């Protein structure tokens, strides 16, 4: 009956991919129990949690 | 016949410990979408059912080993997990195909490449093209040959 | 080699992938069978569509809405956990399942 | 005449067939009335075989009743199906999209065994769909026809095989049950017989007889003559009956202990416990006929039996022994021969009653499983038949048969003929029927047991040749599903009138002669050596005494749609096939003139197709209209026959019904009262009669192309009406509900002039492609805005306008008026689906005139598109100044082998100008065989040459010499059939006379506006990013593999790169191409297609590390 | 064509000669059986299950017993398997 | 029995529905089924709402929620050669004329802004966020322009008066 | 008992008749075309066949 118009649950907004200035961000080096290190780029004004699901 | 595969393993730096498998990868979700139709009639691309089966049985097995269970239940669970991963990589290969509703065999990962319906002959080689068109022809006996 | 595949290739080396290769490929261990929340119609946490693993459903939008601009690119919301970036990465980010 | 309001169509028939053409929808109607068990069926079942008049539901319930538990301590048994009235009439259901139903009621009775009670209730079994008057079903408003299916009857199928490694015959036997278990007794490469039960291994048959407890002495006494059975008797290596039983159990089961009684009951269970093995009544009758196991005892006990098994094995060993006959102890003897699986004794017809009975029975299976799951569990002396019975699997089973099965087809109608031949159609592919992937080409082939029982001409022409056939004109279905055929028996040269219907085996018993044979109307074949048909298909000149059956008529072998072809006996079978197919694809025009030259099968095929309103009882017309005929019956009562004005058919055509009777005429019981879509004064009329010329005109009629006059466009000769439906709904959402309203965001006012105050357009508005039909807006939500859009909204003061327009626009290439708008509302208390507020349908209709590209065809498979519609001036005209209408091609006639169109053309000119054969110097020679009242005929008088009692080319030659002049003394067409055609273009006469004449041609349903298509940029697919497919969407043409090989074979690499990257899948490249084309820049370099990345992610997900490398 | 390009052994496989010299034409028990006489000589190759449902090769007349043949002349009538004629008469 | 039912409600459907909603869905289905037996008619949702002591909007929400998703790979065509996935228009994709339309709109808007002066075009671009996507407000604009926010409001009022002229509006009205 | 290309069968022999000459010997075969095109060098062609 319908026209078969699909849409995934997502929004598309086309801005320009600008790379000259961004928000400044720190880097948190999380470490798991089995000696594994991972890095999460968090912003400056951002509370870094002690643990993280990597 | 055995020296074929054994020398092929010896030649390369392939380790043969990859025929057993420990971490099953997940195909990204835009390739197995749950698209909302006009009216909320959702449409899953049928890999999500096999992935849900594998996720279910693996979590139940992990719970069972955490619980401490007799050998029969754990072995039955691990056989169920093994058959689930078999269904995921090639449904209908080993014995009974995992059916869907209405007795439809679930399109596993290998069935996206096999047959005429596979990605190769249906979408990789021949593609639908834009700037196309189609009509019934009539004869043009005043045209020139390049027209 | 390539990750976004700009057109200069010579070989396509197939190879039997190991467990280290698969858990090095993926962006997170999916550990929940929940596909999409039944009411709000958004992908769940740690589910098969989870934005923490595969990326954001809306272009430059974290899940908790705290970051929404192009300027916040490549950073991760410290609450919702999603990297705020383009929504086409959900074509291209794989997950894995620790058996 | 045989029909009281028939136009007089003077026939060229020399014969006189006694059996008139039956009630052509009998194959639907009588089967469904058998399913109901209606009294009209019950009297015909009391006509013969009156001992067991049982309906379909009564049979299903009797094999269901009683139903007991695991203990047998409580039994529920049904009884007595019953029907109420229908819940709604036919046109009301067709309007409001309800299915045409009628409620079942079953008197269900529960008995308690231990204490003893009855529980007689009236269980509502479910709303049951019913066949209409005209043979069709109506499912959810759409009209559906369940098409009959051919399957092989369950029985014993003896056959021989050969081996190149042996060069000896290897016989076999396949006892096929319905829903039981197969078993075979195949002599191997050596001389050992072997039982294969349920496709197990070799397993010699003396072991199976010991599993029946038969001693080796009993085998020796039974098979003393049988050498191979003796060798397998000594070679069995297992004695002891239970010692063989454990062998059978171990081969069949393995994974189970012996537990001798469980093996003992299993062989009884697998073949003789009838809840797991049911060869049907057809099966028992066929088996008892095949082996002679029953003298006169009735068909009952539908499980197998040991007597049948031992007779099967004896029949197999005598078949390998080269025996010709065999008597069984306790039964009649039978011949010994193999069986063909294509013979129409071995291929029954599961018609619509059998199909719905099978679906009801498989519904009752799960219902009975639910009952016995429920009956044991719940408490006793509290249950009732209302408690135990869940009708939901039954009603779900019937609904999932009617909707969504490959047999319940969307009923194709774009003329009455396609409806008529879409019923009475034999199909050979379904559940349990042969699929195309397993289709053997032997089943494609006809063979001489189709004569009278099927039509070798009519079948689909694509890849489904020979699978889908059609019933004959005179065919009939036995109560077991075998296909009858009427024959006149002849007793000692006296051709009687005892028209005995015959099935295929009984046709093989006797010999059958042909109706076109010299008969003095006293029996008494003039020729002693008569053509005849033997059993295997042989044609011999048997002396005229052993002939015991004559055909009822000629054209008995042919279908309905092929019987309307004139001069059939001159065409090749390929082009007659194409004529019979493309006679089912005509569209109904707006004038619909009856054909000049026809056959006898137009009037009967129209009044049986149901698309002509027929006066039920005789009387005088009280009042005509365009909407109703109120008749006045002779005894007081009046009755209004409401019309059906401008209905849309299932393929989008006209369905008008103008009345043909006047305000004071008398009608008789059976008179045509209203010409339907493709009718004219009752008889069928699919096209128009057109003046034709057979010259090759200036290359425009090259390679089947047809040119036309402009007279057809100017005078609306070929003008179909096409009625298309559009619909949109208004359903709720998470953000509220969609709103059909006149106010549309971001829209102008000149497009909002068609709309009324509350959405939909006004009736009568002419719309174009891309116009608003239903103004319907949805709540969109709240998105962030781009800054350019934000400041433009700030500049022009327009608000955000938070609703998003997705209105119903009439799509591309569709136009025309708006006939009617039916709107259904949730507030008006209608039956909408859940969460949908307002459903509204819009019927746009146009008047498709003829054009170049439109497919045209005559009645002989001489199809072709329209090359060029010439103006009426530069078209070849006769000496009279009549311009011809179409111009065919010469080179299409001989090399296709259908000069049936040429004979039809000559006879068309004869029937058009009329004739008068001068019988003044006596009747001439050719006219003597010709019947009376055809020696003279008025101009434009219709005649009829039937299919095989045809026109006789000598008599047609004599006719064309003796036609009468037009208006002056002027004979346009000479004796050969060719006129002196002047040229319209230059003006000089053509230097040779050219065959002209009148021809019947139809407007086929392959018009251009349905077929044209183009897309620059439209939608795209979901997973891979390819463009879509089909005219419903935009879509692009499939640039498949063979196109790729052609582009490689040119060496054109760049064009192939464009076609495979930046027109389908290079997703940045598509918008870069569009931007560069519009801006006028160069076409940029293509990138990596998206489907390759999809393949790469699939291979990565299959635990194959697929890296990609530069160096 | 399809059984030729697939390089299957054909249905009507007529064996060919393997060396020059005469032959042992003999109708055995319901099928022919052929031994080849060399000219060097050496190992007389035998062909066993040549079916008498097949027909002998007619050439220039039918093949005589002890008729001198070539290195790779087709002996019966049918279709020579190209696996044989590659092995018999080299890759040329 | 409880663990089988709890696992069934948790792991049956694809879109997972919590157990109270599945309990009321099965209650609705049981009540509607019993009324289809006894009443002999599939009842109205308002009747089912009255029977389950709730509102018909709740009944329609539940009947909306019970619709399990369909398979994207089921054969759409009657001839078994096409799946449902081959007939879904991706509305989320780029319309591919809106992109070139938006780029041309950006060019025309940049031309029209370049008709203005430097302070005017700077104030407009910083007011609407053309340069960064984050539109700064009047006090920050006056801070980068050294002036009051009220002077900036005067300038913005003047430029919105200027832009509303048809001399600039004629080539921008057609972009909506 | 393996099928390798003649362009490789000769050139690899040149790599091995040097450095101590042992000639790898072989006969020409006539492989069928589905057997040929599936036993090809590039696996991406044969994967799509
Ligand atoms: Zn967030």
């Amino acid at each position: 009956d319908r026209v078969l118009r699909g849409s995934r649950l997502g929004a598309v907004s086309y801005e320009t991919d600008r790379n000259h200035d961004l928000a400044p961000r720190q880097i948190a080096r999380y470490r798991t129990d089995n000696g594994e290190e991972f890095e999460v780029p968090f912003a400056d004004d951002a509370e870094i949690p002690g643990t993280w699901l990597c | 016949k055995r020296l074929k595969v054994v020398a092929a393993f010896q030649q390369s730096g392939n380790s043969p410990m990859g025929m057993v498998l420990d971490a099953v990868p997940v195909i990204p979700p835009e390739l197995r979408p749950m698209v909302q139709l006009d009216g909320g009639r959702f449409a899953t691309s049928d890999l999500n059912d096999l992935y849900r089966r594998v996720i279910n049985r693996n979590n139940r097995l992990k719970r069972l080993i955490d619980l401490g269970a007799p050998e029969i239940i754990v072995n039955n669970e691990k056989r169920m997990l093994q058959e689930s991963v078999d269904a995921l990589f090639d449904n209908g290969r080993r014995g009974r195909p995992v059916t869907g509703p209405g007795n439809r065999p679930l399109k596993s990962l290998s069935d996206l490449l096999k047959g005429k319906q596979g990605r190769f002959r249906q979408n990789l080689l021949g593609k639908r093209v834009d700037y196309s068109g189609r009509s019934v022809i009539v004869v043009g006996p005043q045209l020139k040959l390049h027209q | 080699g390539a990750m976004l595949d700009v057109n200069f290739f010579d070989e396509l080396r197939i190879g039997l992938a190991t467990a280290e290769d698969i858990r090095q490929w993926s962006y997170g261990e999916v550990k929940k069978p929940e596909t999409i929340n039944y009411r709000t119609l958004k992908p769940e946490k740690d589910g098969l569509f989870c934005e923490k693993i595969f990326g954001p459903t809306r272009d430059w939008e974290c899940y908790c809405g705290k970051y929404k601009r192009v300027r916040f690119k490549g950073i991760i919301c410290e609450r919702c956990g999603v990297e705020v970036t383009r929504a086409k990465v959900r074509r291209e980010r794989m997950g894995h399942i620790e058996l | 005449n045989s029909v009281p309001g028939a136009p007089n169509r003077v026939s060229f028939a020399k014969l006189r067939e006694p059996l008139e053409v039956p009630g052509l929808l009998d194959v639907q109607t009588d089967s469904f009335e058998w399913l109901i068990g209606s009294p009209r069926w019950r009297e015909s079942a009391a006509e013969r075989g009156d001992v067991n008049p049982v309906g379909g539901l009564e049979e299903v319930l009797y094999e269901l009743s009683p139903i007991e538990d695991f203990s047998g301590s409580m039994s529920l048994s049904f009884s007595d199906p019953r029907f109420d009235d229908v819940k709604a009439p036919v046109d009301e259901c067709k309007d409001k999209d309800m299915t045409y139903a009628a409620p079942l009621f079953v008197t269900a009775e529960f008995i308690n065994n231990n204490t003893g009670e009855i529980k007689s209730q009236t269980v509502f079994m479910g709303d049951f769909p019913m066949m209409t008057e005209k043979g069709t079903f109506i499912i959810n408003g759409t009209e559906r026809v369940v098409v009959s299916q051919l399957v092989r009857s369950p029985g014993v199928y003896f056959d021989e095989t050969i081996d190149k490694s042996t060069d000896k015959t290897l016989h076999s036997v396949k006892v096929i049950p319905s829903r039981g278990a197969w078993l075979e007794f195949d002599v191997d490469k050596r001389d050992t017989v072997g039982v294969r039960i349920d496709r197990k291994r070799r397993q010699p048959v003396t072991v199976l007889l010991k599993a029946l407890g038969w001693t080796s002495e009993q085998i020796v006494e039974r098979f003393g003559f049988s050498e191979i059975m003796r060798s397998t008797l000594e070679k069995d290596n297992t004695v002891g009956t239970d010692e063989a039983l454990l062998d059978i159990y171990r081969k069949l089961r393995p994974g189970e202990p012996p537990t001798k009684e469980s093996a003992q009951t299993l062989l009884e269970n697998l073949f003789f416990k009838e809840k797991r093995y049911d060869l049907a009544r057809v099966g028992r009758y066929k088996v008892n006929k095949k082996l002679g196991l029953h003298v006169g005892e009735p068909i009952t006990s539908s499980t197998l039996t040991e007597e049948d098994v031992v007779a099967t094995i004896e029949y197999l060993v005598r078949l390998h022994e080269g025996q010709t006959t065999m008597t069984v102890p306790g039964g009649v003897e039978v011949p010994v021969e193999t069986d063909d699986i294509d013979h129409f004794g071995n291929r029954r017809l599961r018609t619509v009653g059998e199909l719905i009975q099978n679906q009801i029975r498989v519904g009752m299976s799960r219902m009975e499983r639910v009952v016995r799951e429920r009956m044991t569990t719940q408490d006793v002396e509290a249950i009732t038949p209302q408690t135990l019975i869940n009708i939901r699997p039954v009603v779900a089973a019937i609904k999932e048969f009617f909707g969504t099965s490959q047999l319940s087809q969307f009923m194709d109608q774009n003329n009455p003929l396609s409806g008529l031949t879409h019923k009475r159609r034999l199909l050979a592919l379904g559940p349990g029927g042969l699929s195309r992937e397993r289709a053997g080409l032997e089943v494609r082939d006809v063979h001489p047991s189709h004569y009278g029982r099927m039509c070798p001409i009519e079948t689909p022409e694509g890849p489904n040749i020979g699978l889908i056939g059609s019933l004959s004109v005179y065919a009939r279905v036995n109560p077991f599903g075998f296909i009858e055929t009427p024959y006149r028996k002849v007793v000692d040269g006296v051709v009687s009138d005892e028209i005995v219907y015959l099935t295929a085996d009984e046709e093989d018993r006797h010999v059958v002669a042909q109706a076109n044979s010299p008969i003095d109307a006293d029996g008494r074949f003039v020729e002693p050596r008569v053509l005849v048909r033997r059993k295997a298909g042989e044609v011999e000149y048997v002396p005229s005494s052993e002939v015991d059956y004559m055909d009822v008529s000629p054209r008995q072998m042919v279908s309905v749609a092929t019987a309307m072809i004139p001069f059939l006996e001159h065409d090749d079978a390929n082009r007659a096939l194409m004529g019979a197919n493309m006679q089912r694809q005509a569209v109904p025009l707006v004038r619909s003139e009856a054909p000049l030259v026809g056959t006898g099968m137009e009037l009967r095929a129209a009044i049986d197709a149901g698309d002509v309103v027929v006066a039920e009882e005789s009387g005088v017309i009280e009042e005509v209209s365009a909407d109703y005929i109120t008749v006045m019956h002779d005894n007081g009562t009046r009755r209004t026959y409401r019309m059906r004005k401008f209905a849309r058919s299932n393929h989008g055509t006209c369905a008008n019904q103008c009345p043909i009777v006047d305000a004071g005429d008398r009608v008789e019981a059976g008179q045509v009262i209203a010409d339907g879509p493709c009718t004219d004064d009752g008889e069928m009329a699919l096209g128009k009669n057109l003046l034709v010329a057979i010259m090759p005109w200036e290359g425009h009629n090259y390679e089947d192309a047809i040119i036309l006059s402009n007279r057809l466009v100017e005078e609306d000769v070929l003008t179909s009406i096409h009625i298309e439906e559009h619909e949109i709904d208004a359903r709720d959402t998470k953000l509220g509900a969609e709103e059909i309203t006149r106010d549309i965001p971001n829209i102008s006012d000149e497009v909002l002039a068609d709309l009324d105050e509350r959405g939909i357009v006004r009736i009568g508005a002419e719309v174009r492609d891309g116009d608003i039909l239903v103004g319907k807006v949805t709540p969109k939500g709240e998105t962030e805005l781009t800054p350019e859009e934000r400041l433009l909204r700030a500049i022009f003061g327009e608000k955000a306008r938070e609703v998003r327009d997705t209105s119903l626009k009439v799509p591309h290439g569709e136009s025309g008026k708006v006939i009617g708008i039916r709107v259904f509302s949730r507030e008006d208390e209608d039956e909408l689906p859940a969460g949908v507020n307002e459903l509204v349908r819009v019927y746009v209709a146009q008047k498709r005139k003829i054009s170049d590209g439109d497919k045209l065809a005559g009645r002989h498979g001489n199809k072709g598109v329209i090359g060029k519609i010439l103006p009426v001036e530069d078209m070849p005209f006769l000496a009279d100044g009549t311009p011809v209408d179409i111009i065919l091609n010469t080179h299409g006639v001989p090399r296709r082998m259908n000069i049936g169109q040429i004979l039809e053309t000559h006879l068309g000119w004869c029937a058009h100008s009329g004739w008068k054969v001068d019988a003044a110097k006596g009747v001439p020679d050719w006219a003597a065989r010709l019947p009376d009242e055809l020696l003279e005929a008025q101009p434009n008088a219709i005649v009829s040459t039937p299919v095989f009692d045809g026109a006789q080319e000598a008599e047609l030659q004599g006719l064309l010499s003796c036609t009468l002049p037009n208006r002056d003394g002027d004979v346009l067409v000479d004796a050969d059939g060719k006129a002196m055609l002047f040229d319209g273009r230059s003006g000089e006469p053509f230097p040779y006379p050219v065959t002209v004449g009148y021809m019947y041609i139809m407007k086929l349903h392959h018009l251009v506006d349905d077929k044209i298509h183009a897309r620059s940029t439209g939608p795209y697919s979901m997973i891979t990013q390819q463009p879509l497919g089909g005219k419903a969407q935009f879509g692009g043409q499939r640039f498949g593999e063979m196109e790729c090989w052609a582009m490689q074979a040119y060496g054109a690499a760049y064009t192939l790169q464009e076609l495979l990257t930046i027109k389908s899948d290079d997703t940045v490249g598509r918008v870069k191409v569009y931007e560069a084309i519009v801006k006028g820049e160069n076409i940029p370099e293509p990138g990596i297609p998206e489907s390759f990345k999809v393949l790469l992610k699939e291979l990565q997900s299959l635990c194959l590390n697929v890296e990609v490398l530069s160096s | 064509v399809q059984e030729l390009f697939e390089a299957r052994v054909p249905r009507g496989k007529a064996p060919i000669a393997d060396v020059t010299g005469r032959v042992r034409l003999e109708d055995g028990e319901r099928f022919y059986k052929i031994t080849i006489v060399p000219d060097d000589g050496g190992e007389e190759v035998v062909y066993d299950k040549i079916s008498k449902r097949q027909r002998l090769r007619v050439f220039k007349r039918v093949l005589s017993d002890g008729d001198h043949v070539e290195v790779g002349q087709q002996l019966m009538e049918g279709s020579a398997d190209p696996h044989e004629v590659l092995r018999v008469q080299g890759p040329r | 029995r409880q663990a089988i039912t709890r696992a069934m409600a948790d792991q049956a459907r694809t879109i997972r529905i919590p157990v109270h909603m599945v309990e009321v869905i099965n209650k609705l289905g049981r009540i509607q089924r019993e009324l289809l037996q006894d009443l002999g008619r599939e009842p109205t949702p308002e009747e089912l709402a009255k029977e389950m002591d709730i509102t018909p909007e709740k009944v329609l929400e539940i009947q909306q929620y019970a619709r399990e998703p369909i398979s994207l790979d089921q054969t759409i065509g009657d001839e078994g050669d096409s799946q449902l996935g081959d007939f879904i228009e991706d509305s989320e994709a780029v319309v591919a004329v809106d992109a070139v339309s938006f780029t041309l709109l950006q060019d025309q808007l940049q031309s029209v802004l370049d008709t203005l002066s430097e302070r005017e075009a700077g104030v407009v671009r910083l007011r609407f966020g053309l340069t960064d996507g984050q539109p700064r407000t009047l006090d920050e604009i006056g801070q980068v322009y050294g002036v009051t926010r009220e002077r900036i409001r005067q300038i913005e009022s003047k430029t919105m008066s200027k832009l509303r002229h048809p001399s600039r509006s004629q080539v921008l009205r057609d972009y909506l | 008992g393996s099928l390798i290309d003649r362009a490789e069968f000769e050139a690899e022999n040149r790599r091995v008749v040097a450095e101590g000459g042992e000639p790898a010997a072989g006969r020409p075969v006539l492989m069928g075309i589905t057997k040929a095109s599936l036993a090809t060098d590039s696996w991406l062609s044969a994967a799509s066949f």
